[PDB]
């Protein structure tokens, strides 16, 4: 076993 | 005396928003699934294959639609001196986007940006190949007020072409968009204002989501995230703090944000060129929001996030086309800007050693120009709430046995974002990193620390079980490991020993001379 995308930001804030 | 003749121009968008049918689909942001059947399903799904978003909805949604008003109140409170406010050019680089996503970002901007501000809005065609955006798109294009439609002679990648864009700007203010953004009202005015007060500031609105699948926005009247990063150097949303937050004046002032998410953000011109614009050196997607940030910080100027603004961004399900120079990229950053902290980097993201990444003579130049302060000043003034690793000289890698040959440490949480309370266990080393690399630290704790939030061993009341918990401010009393010369492993707490032990795992021993006692930190396998 062992940066491709922009995270959006979490439900929470 | 008498009142004096005002600066003429329209308040009011640059167009008009035609007439919605009542019932349209995603008339008012809401979510929208169509429960498809048969042949309409297939086509469905390749559309989600070919974009990495539901283009078969996208179709059948608005190209006109109006975002819901989803801002603090406060927001409407905010009175606009449209007299003196610079006037922008919106500037769209775009690469194979389909076309009713590009449209409604291009229509979103000609129906929500007042006229008087907007100066143009400029698509760049970063070398398409798409059919849909050759002929079709100057045509549909061809009428419009205030756009202009540029053409890139090979595939620049997003930097170039955003600088393509730039290049050819006439407005006093640079916005950048992505193709597949919609506008809420109001967006434009509070990144202006805020230029218009400091012309060091780059100004983003804050990023609401899109979902990809429904079309749903999702902004909100909240606070927003900031932006930061993580020492494999890849960007990270985080809570304001509370130091940014006691020097807000009211809830919808201003926010200083360490990085940005890039893409979306308002800059003066002058001070664009000025500061050295883009690194030309960069290829295709990644990175760039990385450097630029470093470059406003450590050169002079504010990066700050505006909560009056808010833009919604269609994020896919995955990267709709190969980005394979994100890497190489973040290497040139951190190669000019990052300082000895590069090392930092390098350890958690060994490829990075490996990755060609060019030229960057002229930068590291531009940064002598600009006489920018370093990294160290970076971290301590702009960005102190990250935790900046030690990884000192044979405390950090692989946390190896030396009884029980080639096995090393191993945790990996079953969410990569819930990582507290899980066993570590042993497994053969495989010199990858991140489930096996580990910092051994001056406040005597075992840290788990590829990326944030750094986790800490610790040992639970009783147990003899390694067991996975976060870092706190004062390394707590089952956490504190002594890593002797010899390689024994010592909790303080228990007055126990970790041993190699029978699967494998770590327990606590009683002290022995046994090797299966014995640990060490290697960098790598070979
Ligand atoms: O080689 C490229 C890659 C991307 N883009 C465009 O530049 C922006 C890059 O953003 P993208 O949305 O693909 O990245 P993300 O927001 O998902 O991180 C978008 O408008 C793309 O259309 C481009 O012009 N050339
Ligand atoms: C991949 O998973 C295995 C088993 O879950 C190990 O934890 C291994 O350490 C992981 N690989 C990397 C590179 O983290
Ligand atoms: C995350 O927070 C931002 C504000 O900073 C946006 O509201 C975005 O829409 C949020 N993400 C989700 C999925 O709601
Ligand atoms: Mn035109
Ligand atoms: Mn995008």
């Amino acid at each position: 076993t062992g940066y491709y995308i922009t995270p959006r930001t979490g439900a929470g804030a | 005396g008498p009142p004096r003749t005002p600066r003429p121009g329209r308040r009011e968008p640059v167009m008009p928003r035609p007439p919605v049918p009542a019932n349209a689909l995603g008339a008012r942001g809401e979510a929208v699934r169509l429960q498809l059947q048969g042949e309409e399903l297939r086509l469905q799904e390749e559309s989600v294959r070919l974009h990495q978003i539901n283009i078969y909805l996208s179709d059948r949604i608005s190209l006109h639609r109006r975002l819901p008003e989803r801002w603090n109140p406060l927001c409407k409170e905010k009175k606009y001196d449209y007299d003196n406010l610079p006037r922008t050019s919106v500037i769209i680089a775009f690469y194979n986007e389909a076309w009713s996503t590009l449209l409604r970002t291009v229509y979103s901007v000609l129906e929500t940006s007042p006229d008087i501000l907007l100066e143009e809005v400029i698509l760049v065609d970063d070398y398409s190949d798409r059919e849909h955006l050759k002929e079709r798109l100057a045509n549909e294009l061809s009428g419009l007020p205030k756009v202009r439609l540029i053409r890139a002679n090979k595939r620049e990648g997003l930097v170039r072409a955003r600088l393509l864009g730039a290049s050819a700007a006439r407005g006093d203010v640079l916005t950048f968009l992505d193709c597949h953004c919609e506008c809420h009202e109001g967006w434009l005015e509070p990144l202006l204002q805020r230029i218009h007060e400091e012309e060091s500031a780059v100004v983003c609105p804050v990023i609401d989501v899109i979902d990809w699948n429904t079309f749903e926005y999702l902004g909100n009247s909240g606070e927003p995230q900031i932006g930061g990063f993580d020492w494999r150097l890849v960007f990270t949303w985080h809570t304001v703090p509370e130091r940014e937050r006691i020097r807000m004046q009211s809830p919808v002032d201003v926010i200083r944000s360490p990085t940005m998410a890039g893409g979306l953000f308002a800059v003066s011109k002058k001070y664009f060129e000025y500061l050295g614009s883009y690194d030309t050196g960069m290829e295709v997607w990644g990175g760039e929001n990385l450097e630029f940030s470093f470059r406003i910080w450590q050169c002079g100027g504010v990066l700050e996030t505006h909560p009056c603004s808010h833009v919604g961004h269609v994020f896919p399900k995955q990267a709709p086309y190969s980005r394979n120079k994100a890497l190489a990229n973040s290497v040139r950053a951190a190669e000019v800007w990052m300082d000895e902290f590069k090392e930092l980097y390098y350890h958690r993201n060994p490829r990075a050693r490996l990755e060609p990444f060019g030229d960057v003579t002229e930068r590291k130049q531009l940064r002598d120009k600009l006489q920018c302060k370093d990294f160290k000043w970076f971290l301590e003034t702009v960005y102190p709430e990250l935790h900046v690793p030690e990884d000192r000289p044979g405390f950090f890698g692989m946390l190896q046995n030396k009884g029980l040959t080639d096995y090393c440490f191993d945790y990996n949480p079953p969410d990569e974002n819930q990582i507290v309370g899980h066993q570590v266990i042993l497994y053969l080393c495989h010199g990858m990193g991140q489930n096996q690399f580990f910092e051994y630290t001056s406040q005597k704790e075992i840290r788990y620390n590829t990326h944030q939030p750094e986790g800490c061993i610790a040992v639970e009341a009783g147990m003899d079980t390694l067991i996975m918990h976060l870092c706190e401010e004062t390394a707590p009393e089952n956490q504190k490991f002594i890593l002797q010369e010899d390689g024994s492993l010592f909790h303080e707490q228990s007055k126990k020993c970790v041993q190699a032990a029978r699967s494998f795992v770590p327990l606590l021993r009683d002290c022995t001379n046994s090797d299966h006692q014995k640990w060490f930190f290697k960098e790598r396998m070979l």
